């Protein structure tokens, strides 16, 4: 089940 | 019981279609994910590349190549694999989001130096976006994968970021790695955008469980087991590069040219040294001086094309007007007289 996720963006 | 994350971003990224950083590691902690190249995020054709340490704590452990691209937004379309490597695997994502990987087992080494190169293009109404790796020690360039995204005009538009992330929860282990030689080439005019100034940051500003600075070769960063900031929650740092990247030369040897039983065919083979294949095009003339219009025309040579050979009518005597261009957009033309036995 891994996960790697990302940074958001601005808003 | 994660280490927290750690981010370099240049000041200076714009809208590009090539990519490029050199990474090195220092210390791989399993369940590390150095994304050395990010766009998009939240957007059309979001996706990142770079190193996996995915088990153990050295070159005996599982150490791979990563690129992802999330679905389109709209289109219902699939994202395909065009090219994978002989080491690389394209399997589709889930969880919150969904998308395609291709995860490369490459056998990268502690200090030695990488360049991950991303390239995107129009072809046939949709966007491709390929991955390269040159290995420096060994003066080699590997494709690694080539996505089709079936949406026109996406590009790396935004988000230009470096991140190193535990994805398991193992902060007692370190993880250290060095990069350098970041550039992008712009939309706008083709011309390069040098990354020469970068803040190195934490993820969070309440976890100092990180470290980063600069020598003047490389940034460098680090997070989990002892590791605390010596720059606050993050710094700003200048490497000497110059404005314009050093790009080699693209250099291939013609190994066949011949045409027997109505069969064209020609080979070729890039030297070990030189850049990667983007594309290629063979015109051919019914004269040495390659005057008027060619007889005949071969289109669309792949990257991962090294040869054709195709049923075709020519006269006794034809040339050809072998035209290869790198990742880089430097065309090399050579015109070799077509033998007329195998
Ligand atoms: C991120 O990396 C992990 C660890 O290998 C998994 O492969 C995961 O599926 C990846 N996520 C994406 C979007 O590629
Ligand atoms: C991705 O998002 C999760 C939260 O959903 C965690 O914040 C994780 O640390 C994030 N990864 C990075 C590299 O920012
Ligand atoms: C992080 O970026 C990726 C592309 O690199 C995806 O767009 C992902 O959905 C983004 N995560 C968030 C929280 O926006
Ligand atoms: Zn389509």
């Amino acid at each position: 089940a891994a996960t790697t996720t990302t940074p958001a963006p601005a808003k | 019981a994660s280490a927290p994350g750690v981010y370099v971003t240049p000041k200076n990224s714009v809208s590009s279609d090539i990519i490029s950083i050199d990474w090195s590691p220092v210390q791989t902690a399993p369940y590390t994910y150095w994304a050395v190249h990010n766009w998009n995020q939240g957007g059309e054709a979001g996706g990142y590349a770079g190193f996996q340490q995915q088990s153990g704590f050295d070159e005996n452990g599982k150490r791979t190549l990563h690129f992802a691209v999330w679905d389109p937004i709209s289109s219902k379309e699939a994202i395909k694999a065009e090219y994978v490597s002989p080491t690389s695997v394209a399997s589709n994502f889930g969880g919150e989001g969904t998308g395609l990987k291709i995860q490369t087992t490459y056998d990268w080494k502690n200090y030695n130096w990488y360049r991950m190169t991303m390239r995107s293009w129009q072809e046939n109404g949709h966007t491709k976006f390929g991955q390269w790796l040159k290995d420096v020690s060994k003066n080699q360039w590997k494709l690694i994968g080539i996505m089709d995204f079936p949406v026109p005009n996406v590009t790396f538009n935004y988000g230009q970021t470096l991140f190193q992330a535990d994805w398991l929860g193992n902060g007692q282990d370190v993880r250290e790695a060095r990069v350098k030689n970041g550039y992008g080439r712009n939309i706008s005019d083709k011309k390069w955008t040098s990354w020469n100034t970068q803040s190195i940051e934490g993820q969070e500003p309440l976890n100092n469980n990180w470290d980063g600075g600069a020598t003047s070769e490389y940034l460098w960063f680090k997070a989990g087991g002892d590791s605390r900031s010596t720059i606050g929650t993050g710094k700003t740092f200048t490497l000497n590069q110059p404005s314009q990247p050093e790009i080699g030369k693209l250099d291939y040897d013609v190994k066949s040219t011949y045409y027997e039983n109505e069969k064209l065919n020609i080979t070729w083979q890039l030297k070990d040294s030189s850049t990667p294949q983007f594309k290629g095009k063979i015109e051919i003339y019914n004269n040495e001086n390659m005057t008027g219009q060619p007889i005949n025309v071969i289109n669309d040579i792949k990257s991962y094309q090294n040869g054709i050979s195709q049923s075709i009518s020519l006269p006794t005597n034809t040339y050809a007007k072998i035209v290869l261009t790198d990742i880089f957009d430097q065309t090399v033309e050579k015109k070799v007289k077509i033998k007329n036995e195998s």
